[PDB]
C-alpha cells in the first residue's frame, strides 16, 4: 500500500511564454544627423569706410 | 600629478540611485526560459548560460 517507483520517463517539456520580433525600420532620430550652420539671407554690410 | 586619477563624467551619464523591488525578477526570468538553480537544465551544464541577478544565481539559461 506504499509508493514505489514507477516507470522512468520518456521525455521532457519545458515551457515558457515568448513573444516576437517586429520588422527592422531603425528610426533613428526625430529632428536627425549633425545639422549644418548656416548664413543668414541677405545679411548686408554693417560697416563702411571713411571718405 | 593627478593624471588619468581624477576623471569626470560626461554631460549625458549619470550614477544610479533609486532602489527597487527586484522580488518578480526571478519569477519573470523562469518565465522567460531560465531553469532554475535546483535541476533540469535540459542540457550539459556546458551548453548552458549561468544567470546571476545582484549576486544571486538564479541558474542556467540554455544556450
Amino acid at each position: 500500500g506504499g509508493l514505489t517507483c514507477a516507470s522512468a520517463p520518456q521525455g521532457t517539456l519545458r515551457i515558457l511564454e515568448g513573444p516576437q520580433q517586429s520588422l527592422s525600420g531603425s528610426p533613428l532620430q526625430p529632428i536627425p544627423a549633425s545639422p549644418p550652420p548656416q548664413i543668414p539671407p541677405g545679411l548686408r554690410p554693417r560697416f563702411c569706410a571713411f571718405g | 600629478e593627478p593624471c588619468g586619477l581624477m576623471n569626470h563624467l560626461t554631460a549625458v551619464c549619470e550614477v544610479v540611485t533609486q532602489f527597487v523591488y527586484t522580488a518578480s525578477i526571478p519569477a519573470l526570468l523562469c518565465n522567460l526560459g531560465v531553469t532554475p538553480i535546483d535541476g533540469a537544465p535540459h542540457r550539459s551544464y556546458s551548453e548552458c548560460y549561468p544567470v546571476l541577478l545582484d549576486g544571486v544565481m538564479v541558474g542556467w539559461v540554455d544556450k
